[PDB]
RNA sequence: CCCAUAGUAGGCCUAAAAGCAGCCACCAAUUAAGAAAGCGUUCAAGCUCAACACCUCCCAAACAUAUA
RNA sequence: UAUCUACUUUAUUCCUCCCUGUACGAAAGGACAAGAGAAAUAAGGCCUACUUCACAAAGCGCCUUCUAAAUGAUAUCAUCUCAACUUAAUACCCACACCCAAGAACAGGGUU
């Protein structure tokens, strides 16, 4: 047989005992070393412009509708000056401790979307929201105070 | 650094704890003044030696016989000094030397009875198919000892 | 832990939560395993290590709950299986050869008819691989094929 | 795991070929979904993906635990 | 012209028919299984007839032939699970001499 083959040659017994000595060993350390220990700026501008903005706030849990159907409530909405704004709660949680709401921070969780204003059409919202047997109102905050959905059946009567 | 008492926590076999030497060294000199008395007061009955002589180790009572495989050079009849013995036991004790034990200890005694030749011992050699064959008798002188006594002497 | 009682009524009750051993030998260590020095030292023979991460069926827990090594969790997962077959969880049923060590599942393998030649020998899997690196006090290691 | 509107059935060629027969640009709206990466239809309409909202008859027997 | 080794009594299938022209399909179509039949082969016997024949042996003749579910963790859904749990050989044989359905010899059966 040549010296190249088309098969793996059988080297000599110590060939292959050299081979076999000669392997690769790697080091093991004493402990093993997996047993020891812009757009952020966006959202915080823009959603801590909404902050000072608004006078009154409202929330739902805005997940629970269809497209052209968030079409309808966004065009319903858009009737009045308030805006709805569907961002991520896991910036909005500093965002809270940020504007000094304590009882602000048990509130925003899961799908919810922003019902930012400064005049209450929120009855009539109530109005567009009866004939839909679903998506509650979460409570809200005018002026460092919370609405509870009681509150927001008193203030927006 | 504490494991809890898992199956490899511990290692399987018992822990020993060997004693302290300093009585464990009082302890021996206990031992050795026993079995010191045992050889003043003459409680040991008949003793067996470990015997180095030639190239190998005989073990060895008196009244017995040891067959060697060369001439000694002594004339048949002479008593002999067994030096190296190595190992000499009684009914209740015995004595071990590293590797030799003291020539005050003891001595064992041996006379030549007979300096004979072997039996006629063949060596052969053949190979096939190539007409190798060789052909060798052999035989090998021997004497005889006579294993006379095993004396102990109370050197401890 | 906390159970689901139902009778309709459905209501769920925190009941009786444990907690572990005040003292830590390694504390800084991750796993709860790598938390008390036992790397590489336990086995399928050691059951009260291996209950603790066991559903009450039998199954295993998640790693996210007990928060394990992935390493430990693959090993006790194997340990909790090799330990099942031994009959040494009787009591972590829903509601006979008695084996030890046992890699695979026993309804799942095909007997060897032809065991091969002396170089080329199919050989029976005895334990596991994943418990290769644990605390050999035998000069030999654990034969893993027989 | 989800989750998908709108300028638009992008222009030209093409009976029409619309993100998906081909060329070219590949901008843009909300907070965000590509003038489109795979099914799919003559063409469509419908399905997923990125991104949004939660994140000749086998062949030693055997054996994993005691200190090399 | 056989010296040695080895050896010399270890039930299938086709067609018909029925179930049924139902199940299944929606119409065309069209089951299984189990059963009855008739055949054929193989295996094991047997001679009442038939046939070669004739105190018998035969066949062309007859007889017999018995992995898949649920549940369910790793990975709280699911998941057939190299996850665990649960569930889906009898028969046969067995103590001199003369004749023999026994037999090469030996052996065996019978001899009231
Ligand atoms: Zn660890």
């Amino acid at each position: 047989s040549k010296a190249v083959t088309r098969h793996r040659r059988v080297m000599h017994f110590q060939r292959q005992k050299l081979m076999a000595v000669t392997e690769y060993i790697p080091p093991k350390p004493a402990i093993h070393p997996s047993c020891l220990p812009g757009l952020i700026r966006l959202l915080r501008r823009e959603i801590a412009a909404v902050f000072q903005d608004n006078r009154m706030i409202a929330v739902c849990q805005n997940v629970a509708l269809s497209a052209e159907d968030k079409l309808l409530m966004r065009h319903q909405l858009r009737k009045h000056k308030i805006l709805m704004k569907v961002f991520p709660n896991q910036v909005l949680k500093p965002f809270l401790e940020d504007s000094k709401y304590q009882n602000l921070l048990p509130l925003f969780v899961g799908h919810n979307m922003l019902l930012v204003s400064e005049e209450p059409k929120v009855k009539e919202m109530v109005r567009i929201l009866r004939t839909v047997p679903f998506l509650p109102l979460l409570g809200g905050c005018i002026d460092d105070t919370i609405l509870s959905r009681q509150g927001f059946i008193n203030y927006s009567k | 650094g504490y494991v809890p008492k898992t199956s490899l926590s511990s290692p399987p076999w018992p822990e020993v704890v060997l004693p302290d030497p300093v009585e464990e060294t009082r302890h021996h000199a206990e031992v050795v003044k026993k079995v010191n008395e045992m050889i003043v007061t003459g409680q040991y009955g008949r003793l067996f030696a470990v015997v180095h002589f030639a190239s190998r180790q005989w073990k060895v009572t008196s009244e017995d016989l040891i067959l060697i495989g060369n001439e000694l050079d002594l004339a048949c009849g002479e008593r002999i000094r067994l030096e190296k013995v190595l190992l000499v036991g009684a009914d209740n004790f015995t004595l071990l030397g590293k590797p030799l034990l003291g020539k005050d200890l003891v001595r064992v005694e041996a006379t030549v009875i007979e300096k004979t030749e072997s039996w006629p011992r063949i060596i052969m050699r053949f190979r096939k198919r190539k007409n190798f064959k060789k052909k060798r008798i052999v035989t090998t002188p021997q004497t005889v000892l006579r294993i006379n006594s095993i004396e102990i002497a109370p050197c401890l | 832990f906390r159970e689901v009682v139902e009778t309709t009524i459905i209501e769920g009750r925190i009941t009786a939560t444990p907690k572990e051993s005040p003292n830590p030998p390694n504390p800084s260590g991750q796993c709860p395993i790598c938390r008390w020095n036992l790397k590489h030292k336990y086995n399928y023979d050691d059951v009260l290590l291996l209950s603790q991460f066991i559903r009450p069926h039998g199954g295993m827990l998640p790693r996210k709950i007990t928060g394990l090594c992935q390493e430990e969790h693959r090993k006790i997962e194997e340990c909790v299986k090799m330990a099942h077959r031994a009959g040494l969880l009787p009591n972590h049923r829903p509601r006979q050869l008695n084996r030890y060590l046992t890699r695979w599942a026993p309804g799942s393998v095909k007997p060897i008819y032809k065991k091969g030649p002396r170089w080329n020998r199919v050989r029976m899997p005895v334990g596991s691989p994943l418990l290769r690196d644990n605390v050999c006090y035998s000069r030999t290691p654990w034969k893993l094929y027989h």
